[PDB]
């Protein structure tokens, strides 16, 4: 997983354009958010591990106003309605932040409340020091595909010199990793078949 | 800087170092190399080394879990071959062994049996088809398998019920095991 | 307390500094537990004939 | 300073270092960096490293005990299913195994039986 694979042959993307047109969200932002949350991986295992493309949590799933209490313990497993709900939430966030501010809407990552309101206030003041590390990294990962008035102030935050640019962790730690030695190539058995 | 280097997640340490660099930019507002920017460059290099060591452990853990999934897949394939009419052994000691599986254990068969029973229970079919599938898995199972161990409690309880009834000269008010075994016989 | 300000200016690196409580100097340093209370579940061999 | 760095509990070492800093403030009553304040800054960094290594061991021990508690919970669930009329095996070799339990032992069943008998005896 490098550079988000912008022009890779688009796998299972017959849903993002329709949700984007229905709700008004940018196609690139929605696709990038889906890739960041799940990397289009069908298993998406974690502490909670929602295998859906939008790696939600139970609290957010219920707060979205869906009928989540259905199916396999969670109804947001069929991709289309989960993606549509995420697109509607993103559109509501973008619209409510005075214009096309495509990065304050990343309150999507932190929410609004006891841990999200002060960070949004700090973003409004342009004081990135009061935003958490998780929020700062999550916004850094979306700088390539986003339209914001503070997209240039965030990239020049954390430079080694005041004229330098900060380095996102996806670039500073890029390329460092180890391959898995176990593969899904299973051993095969043979039947003792003697047709006399 | 030292507390940012003692985080368990390197991705958090990197962002903490970026914040510290932003703080330092307000007291050293020029472009030259100072002994305090060397601190931060060394810290970032150390965080890269930590990322290497972290990816070691992540890959190893993922391999450990993937071996268990592979063993379950192999057992499932073996029962599928046996049910279709092929002459293979469904004992866990006779499963094919690879570098992607390792050696098989009894708990692997226990987990496979539990998972298979749950999956059959989650199917959208009438109860007769579910019983037919469960009995196919019971018939294909080996002598000391988990499917035969689960239903062996029924047989033990039914035998105990009958023997105790013979000794006491009266059937108890409830004989759930005998009724269940008789229905399975039917 | 009347000595709440004298205790905080105890242990500073310089006489005009403040001491650092261990809850702040060692804050953030820790490791997560790899074991969770998510138990494996068993299934009954239920055939209703 | 070296004795403060040889404590088993990092939280005690930190407070010992704060006391040593307070002692040093009475002989170096100014704000400049001296080779003796470098001693104390290095000592505090070493104590932070010790705290990292200490949290390793604490987390590992807590995981080890939590696995035993999880195994007892699994055995209790299995007997509860069996008593209610389900056809499951209550042998410790047939308990479901996870990454949160490990492998079961005979002593696990011994401990479960003793605990269950005591709990039944403590009922009103």
């Amino acid at each position: 997983m490098d550079k988000y694979d912008k022009n890779v042959p688009s796998d299972y993307d017959g849903l993002f354009q329709k949700a984007a047109d229905a709700n008004g969200v940018s196609y690139d932002l929605l696709r990038k958010v889906a890739w960041t949350e799940s990397r289009f991986v069908p298993t998406a295992k974690s502490k909670t591990g929602p295998l859906g493309m939008m790696q939600f949590t139970k609290a957010t799933a219920k707060a979205l106003g869906l009928r989540v209490t259905d199916g396999p313990d969670d109804d947001r497993l069929n991709p289309e309605l989960a993606i549509n709900a995420a697109a509607k939430q993103l559109a509501g966030l973008v619209g409510k932040f005075d214009g096309d501010e495509l990065k304050a809407a990343l309150a999507y990552n932190q929410g609004e409340g006891r841990l999200g309101n002060p960070q949004l206030e700090a973003y409004s003041k342009g004081d990135f020091a009061s935003i958490s590390e998780e929020g700062r990294n999550y916004m850094r990962n979306l700088l390539d595909v986003a339209k914001s008035p503070m997209a240039g102030q965030l990239e020049t935050f954390g430079g080694i010199t005041p004229k330098g640019k900060g380095i996102p962790a996806e670039v500073g730690l890029a390329g460092i990793g180890h391959k898995q030695k176990v593969t899904q190539e299973l051993p095969e058995s043979t039947s003792f078949d003697v047709k006399g | 800087i030292n507390s940012a280097l003692n985080q368990e997640d390197p991705r958090t340490a990197w962002e903490m170092l970026q914040g510290i660099k932003a703080e330092l930019d307000k007291v050293q507002p020029d472009e030259q190399m100072t002994p305090q920017r060397e601190w931060l460059i060394s810290a970032q290099e150390q965080v890269q080394n930590q990322m290497n060591a972290w990816t070691k452990a992540q890959a190893k853990a993922l391999d450990d879990s993937m071996k268990s999934m592979n063993k379950l897949d192999v057992i499932d394939k073996q029962f599928q071959k046996r049910i279709n009419g092929e002459w293979v052994s469904t004992d866990f000691k006779d499963m094919p062994v690879n570098e992607n599986t390792g050696e098989f254990k009894h708990s692997d068969m226990v987990n496979y049996a539990n998972k298979k029973l749950a999956e059959i229970d989650s199917m959208d079919i009438p109860d007769g088809a579910k019983d037919a599938m469960k009995l196919k898995y019971l018939q294909a199972d080996s002598k000391d398998g988990a499917f035969r161990t689960a239903i062996g409690t029924m047989v033990t309880d039914a035998g105990q019920e009958w023997s105790a009834a013979v000794i006491n000269g009266k059937l108890p008010e409830r004989t759930p095991a005998m009724d269940a075994l008789r229905r399975i016989r039917n």
